[PDB]
RNA sequence: GUCCAGCGUCGCUGGAC
C-alpha cells in the first residue's frame, strides 16, 4: 500500500491508488545492483508520501500553490 | 581549475592560455585538423553571438604554429575593402610568405629558377582577374585566350581561375616545404552582407585537398543570407502575378529546400563543431560539472580564495532584488547562466567594480544600473521608459502594465518571473525586479503604491474589463486613460477610480456589496425593521470620524452613488507616510475626497468640542509616525513579495464579499453569530484580510530573516471567525519567544501595519463581533496578543464588556455603521436557527 | 462519533475531544 499511495494537492488534498505506482516502484528497485546493505535503503526510499503540484495548464494551479502542501 | 580576474582588461585578445574557458574543445579541433590532413575538408566552428567566436580562432591557429601545416593569418571580411575580392586578399597573403621564405632562404640558386616559375604565375592569375570584376562581357578576349599552353597540363581549357588559383597553391607548398595551408576566416555579424562573397569564393576556388578552411559564424544568420540569394532567382513579373496561398507554398518549399541542400554540401554535418555555453560547462544546481570555473572580485583576492562562478552571480543576485535563500531566488541566476558569455561577463565585471570603489551604499541600485547598460536594446522593443531622470513612481506602475500586457497573462504577471518563451520579455523581466527591490527599499508609503497601484491596475482590469483583436486593445488604451496611470498622482485618488470601474457591473440581485467595497445608502427607506436606518455621518467622533471620512468615495453619475471601500484606507495610510512631519498632510489627507471629487463612470458603461477632540486623533498619528521612521529603515521588499501579497489579498475579498451577500437579515443588528452578517461585519473582515495578507507571507519571503515561523499546517483565510488568524498569531508567538527574537526585527511590515491608529477602529466594531460560548474564547485571546505585540492597550475593560455582551462615548470604535442600510438588500427574511 | 472552520459548485478538506 505504502508503495500504491499517491496524493495530489489541487484544491483539497486528494488521495490516489495508481497501477503507475507500482510499475514506479519496481523500475526503482530492479536497478540496484548492490548487496543488502543498499537494499535497506532503496526499499526505505521507495515507501514514503509523495505530493504533486497540479499542472499549470489548470484552473486550480494558484489555489493549490497559495494553500500550501501540509497536513 | 580556471581563475578570472575582473580587473583585466578583459578584451576578445586579451585572454590568455590560463584566462581560456574552453580549452578541452580547442585540443580536440585541433587533432581533427591534423588527422584530416595525413589521410571538401571545411570546418565551420558554431557558437552563439557573444560567444568567444573569435578568441577560439586565435588560440587553434596558435596551437597549429607552434605533417606541416602552415597557418594563414587570420582574415575577416567586414574590415575590408568593400569591392576587393576574397581572391585576391588570399593571394596577397600567400605572396608575403614565399617572398619572405625565398628571400630569407639565400641558399644555392634554388630562388633563381623557383622564382621564376612563381612569378609566373601571378601574370597568369594577373591576366584572368578580370572576369571577376567585369559588368559585361569583352569580346576582344576572345582572341586573348585560346593561346592553349601544354604547361600545367590542364585538365580543361579556358580562362578559369579555379584551376590557375590550384596550381599557384601547388607551387607554394613545395616552396615552404609544407603538407597543407590553412585558412581561417572570422564571423560576419557586424555586416552580414560580406557573407556572400566569401561563400562564393570557398564553393568555387577553394576546393583541392592541400587547403584546409575554418570559417566561423551563425547558421541562424548564414541561412537568411542564403535564402536572400535564392529568391532574387525568381522572375519578378512571376513573383507579383501568382500571388495565390496555393502557389506561395509551392515556391515557400522549393527555397526551403534548396538551401538546405547548399549548406549540407558547403559545411559538412560530421565537421561542424558547437561551443559551450556556460550553464553546460558548469552545471545544473548540485550536478557535478564538466569543468572547474572560479572568479576574483578583487585586486587584494588571493588566488586560493576564489569563490565559484554560480556563487558570484548568487550573491550579486541574493542581495541585488533582496530576495532569500530559496528555490525562488536559484531560478534568476539559472537564466542568467544561458546568457551570451559577453553579456554575462561585462554585467558581472560592472557590479563587482563599482561594488568595491563604492566601499573603497544601494546595492540594488549598482544592479540596476549594470542591467540598464546591459538589455538596454531589449528595453526599446519592450518600450519601457528610457530616461533615466523619469524613473520614478509612476513611471514604474507604467512598465509593470505594460509588461503584462506583452506577456499576456494577468494571473501571475505581476510576479515577474522571467519563465516568458520570448527572449525579450525574459530580459526585461529581470531588470523590471530589479527596480522594484529599488524604488520599494526602506519606504513604506513606496511599498503600499507599488502593491496597490503596479498589482491593483492588472487584477482589476482583468476581471472587470475583459469579461475581435482589435477591441482588446482599444479597451486597453481606454482604461489605461480612465485610471489615468502614468501622470503623477496619489493613490487615494487612485481609489476612486478604482471604485468607479468595479461598481458598474451589478450582481446578482442587485445587492450593494461588491469587491472590497459596501453600497452605503443616500435617500431614505420605507418601514425598516428594527434600528435601520440611513448612514448619519455626524454621530462619530475624534479618530473615528477621520477613519471613517478616509474610507469614504462618491460617484457623481445618474443618482449619487456612496461607498466604503477599503482601498481608500490603503491609499490614505500611504500618504501619511509619506510626507511623515508638517502636520499638514495628516490634516489634509483625512479630507481629501469628501466634497471635491466628482467621479464619473468609465466611457465602457451602458446604464463634545470639535477642537479638542480631533487633535487628540491628530496627535497620535503623529506619535504612530514617529515609530515608523525609526524601524522602516530596514524594510527589504522584492517583487516576489509584493506581488505574492496581492494574489492572497485579491482572493479573499473575493470569498468575503460572495459569502457575506446573501447573509445579511432584517434582525442582523449587532451580529452576535457567525450566520448573521451586517455593514460593519463586512468592512472588518475586508480589513482584517489585509492585516492578515502580510502576517502568512512576512516570514516566507522577505529577505531579513532567514526561515519561517508559521510552522506546519493548511494556509487558510479568515472569511467568517478570526480561529485562522489568531492560530498564526499564536503560533509564531512562542516560537518568537523560545528562540529570542523580537516582533520587530523580524516582521517589520506587520508590526507597522497592525499599530496604525486608523485601522485600530475597524478591526473591533460594534455589530462585527462573534458573541458565542465557543467564539468568545478565540475573540479575548484575539484581543490580548494584539494588545501584547502593541504595546499599547486599545480597549479598556468598561468598553471590552459593553462591546461582547450586547450610550458610553466612543473614540476608537465605529458605532453607527452595523445600523446603515446597505442599497438592495431590503431586508426581508429573518436569520436561520437549528 | 460530535462540534467549529476552510476549498470548489451538494461534494471535498483541515482542526479539536
Ligand atoms: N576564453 C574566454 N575567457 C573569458 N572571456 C572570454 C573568452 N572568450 C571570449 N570571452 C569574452 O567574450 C568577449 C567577446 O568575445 P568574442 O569577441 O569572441 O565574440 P563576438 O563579439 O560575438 O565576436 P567577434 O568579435 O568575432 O564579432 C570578450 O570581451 C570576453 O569578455
Amino acid at each position: 500500500m505504502a508503495s500504491s499511495l499517491s496524493t495530489v494537492a489541487s484544491n483539497n488534498l486528494m488521495d490516489f491508488c495508481s497501477v503507475f505506482n507500482l510499475i514506479g516502484a519496481i523500475a526503482d528497485i530492479s536497478a540496484c545492483r548492490c548487496e543488502r546493505s543498499a537494499i535497506t535503503n532503496a526499499f526505505n526510499k521507495v515507501i514514503a508520501q509523495t505530493t504533486c503540484i497540479v499542472p499549470p495548464w489548470s484552473e486550480a494551479a494558484v489555489r493549490a500553490e497559495m494553500k500550501g502542501s501540509s497536513k | 581549475k580556471i581563475i578570472i580576474n575582473l580587473f583585466a582588461p578583459n578584451l576578445p585578445g586579451s585572454t590568455k592560455e590560463d584566462d581560456l574557458i574552453q580549452k578541452s574543445l580547442r585540443d580536440q579541433l585541433v587533432e581533427s585538423i591534423r588527422n584530416s590532413i595525413a589521410y571538401r575538408n571545411v570546418f565551420f566552428v558554431d557558437g552563439t553571438r557573444g560567444a568567444g567566436k573569435t578568441t577560439f580562432i586565435n588560440s587553434v591557429v596558435k596551437s597549429l604554429n607552434s605533417v606541416n601545416i602552415k597557418c594563414l593569418p587570420t582574415i575577416d571580411p567586414t574590415k575590408l575593402p568593400r569591392h576587393e575580392p576574397i581572391l585576391v586578399t588570399v593571394t596577397a597573403r600567400l605572396n608575403k610568405m614565399v617572398s619572405d621564405k625565398l628571400k630569407g632562404y639565400w641558399a644555392s640558386n634554388d630562388y633563381r629558377k623557383q622564382k621564376e616559375q612563381w612569378q609566373n604565375h601571378l601574370a597568369q592569375l594577373q591576366r584572368g582577374l578580370h572576369l571577376l570584376t567585369d559588368k559585361e562581357y569583352k569580346p576582344e578576349y576572345f582572341s586573348d585566350a585560346l593561346k592553349l599552353d601544354a604547361q600545367l597540363d590542364y585538365s580543361i581549357g579556358g580562362q578559369d581561375l579555379s584551376e590557375i588559383f590550384e596550381e599557384l597553391v601547388k607551387r607554394a607548398c613545395e616552396i615552404l616545404d609544407c603538407k597543407a595551408i590553412l585558412i581561417t576566416f572570422d564571423d560576419i555579424d557586424t555586416q552580414f552582407d560580406a557573407g556572400w562573397d566569401v561563400l562564393e569564393s570557398i564553393r568555387k576556388f577553394f576546393n583541392s585537398r592541400k587547403l584546409v578552411v575554418v570559417a566561423t559564424g551563425d547558421l541562424r544568420l548564414y541561412s537568411q543570407l542564403i535564402r536572400g540569394k535564392q529568391y532574387e532567382n525568381y522572375s519578378k513579373t512571376l513573383l507579383e502575378q501568382e500571388k495565390e496561398s496555393v502557389r506561395l507554398a509551392e515556391r515557400g518549399y522549393m527555397v526551403e529546400h534548396l538551401e538546405q541542400q547548399y549548406l549540407l554540401k558547403l559545411f559538412p554535418v560530421q565537421k561542424r563543431i558547437q561551443l559551450k555555453t556556460m550553464l553546460q560547462l558548469v552545471g545544473e544546481k548540485g550536478k557535478a560539472g564538466k569543468e572547474e570555473i572560479k572568479v576574483k572580485t578583487e585586486p587584494g583576492m588571493q588566488d586560493i580564495d576564489a569563490i565559484d562562478v554560480r556563487q558570484a552571480i548568487g550573491d550579486a543576485v541574493r542581495e541585488g532584488l533582496n530576495l532569500r535563500e530559496g528555490s525562488d531566488a536559484d531560478m534568476y541566476v539559472n537564466e542568467l547562466l544561458k546568457q551570451p558569455v559577453r553579456l554575462l561577463m561585462q554585467v558581472l565585471q560592472d557590479f563587482y567594480t563599482k561594488k568595491y570603489h563604492a566601499t573603497s551604499l544601494s546595492v540594488p541600485n549598482l544592479l540596476r544600473n549594470a542591467l540598464y547598460g546591459s538589455m538596454l536594446s531589449s528595453i526599446y522593443r519592450a518600450g519601457l521608459n528610457y530616461e533615466q531622470h523619469r524613473f520614478g513612481m509612476d513611471s514604474l506602475c507604467k512598465d509593470i502594465f505594460t509588461y503584462v500586457k506583452q506577456d499576456r497573462d494577468f494571473n501571475t504577471g505581476f510576479y515577474l518571473r522571467p519563465q516568458s518563451e520570448s527572449e525579450a520579455l525574459r530580459n526585461c523581466s529581470i531588470y523590471l525586479a530589479s527596480q522594484v527591490s529599488e524604488n520599494c527599499q526602506g519606504s513604506l508609503s513606496k511599498f503600499l503604491q507599488m502593491l496597490l497601484v503596479g498589482c491593483g491596475s492588472v487584477s482589476i482590469f482583468n476581471q472587470f474589463v475583459t469579461e475581435d483583436r482589435e477591441k482588446f486593445e482599444q479597451l486597453i488604451s481606454e482604461y489605461v486613460a480612465y485610471m489615468s496611470v502614468g501622470r503623477i498622482e496619489s493613490a487615494s485618488h487612485w481609489a476612486n477610480r478604482c471604485c468607479a470601474v468595479v461598481a458598474n457591473s451589478p450582481n446578482d440581485e442587485k445587492i450593494g456589496v461588491f469587491l472590497g467595497m459596501v453600497q452605503l445608502n443616500r435617500k431614505s427607506r420605507q418601514h425598516m425593521p428594527g434600528g435601520y436606518k440611513k448612514f448619519n455621518i455626524d454621530t462619530e467622533n475624534g479618530l473615528a470620524k477621520a477613519a471613517m471620512a478616509s474610507s469614504l468615495s462618491t460617484v457623481a453619475s445618474n443618482n449619487l452613488m456612496d461607498f466604503c471601500s477599503v482601498f481608500n484606507l490603503i491609499g490614505a495610510i500611504a500618504d501619511i507616510s509619506a510626507c511623515r512631519c508638517e502636520r499638514s498632510a495628516i490634516t489634509n489627507a483625512f479630507n481629501k475626497v469628501i466634497a471635491q471629487t466628482t467621479c464619473i463612470v468609465p466611457p465602457w458603461s451602458e446604464a463634545q468640542d470639535d477642537a479638542t477632540e480631533f487633535s487628540d486623533a491628530i496627535t497620535k498619528v503623529e506619535q504612530w509616525l514617529k515609530n515608523v521612521n525609526e524601524i522602516e529603515i530596514g524594510i527589504r521588499p522584492s517583487a516576489l513579495l509584493i506581488g505574492k501579497v496581492w494574489s492572497r489579498f485579491y482572493f479573499n475579498l473575493n470569498n468575503v464579499a460572495d459569502q457575506h451577500k446573501t447573509r445579511l437579515y432584517r434582525n442582523a443588528e449587532h451580529g452576535r453569530m457567525a450566520s448573521q452578517s451586517n455593514a460593519a461585519k463586512i468592512m472588518r473582515f475586508n480589513v482584517l484580510a489585509f492585516l492578515h495578507a502580510v502576517l502568512v507571507e512576512e516570514s516566507l519571503y522577505h529577505s531579513v530573516s532567514d526561515r519561517e515561523y508559521i510552522g506546519e499546517g493548511l494556509r487558510l483565510n479568515p472569511v467568517t471567525s478570526v480561529d485562522e488568524f489568531e492560530k498564526k498569531i499564536k503560533i509564531i508567538g512562542e516560537k518568537l519567544k523560545a528562540d529570542n527574537k523580537t516582533w520587530k526585527n523580524t516582521h517589520p511590515l506587520f508590526f507597522l501595519l497592525i499599530s496604525c491608529p486608523i485601522l485600530h477602529p475597524f478591526i473591533f466594531p460594534v455589530g462585527g463581533i462573534n458573541c458565542s460560548v465557543k467564539a468568545l474564547n478565540k475573540e479575548t485571546s484575539f484581543n490580548k496578543l494584539i494588545d501584547e505585540i502593541v504595546g499599547d492597550k486599545l480597549l479598556s475593560d468598561e468598553e471590552w464588556d459593553y462591546l461582547t455582551k450586547n450610550q458610553q462615548i466612543f473614540q476608537n470604535t465605529i458605532t453607527s455603521l452595523n445600523s446603515s442600510t446597505i442599497v438592495g438588500a431590503s431586508y426581508d427574511k429573518d436569520t436561520p436557527a437549528r
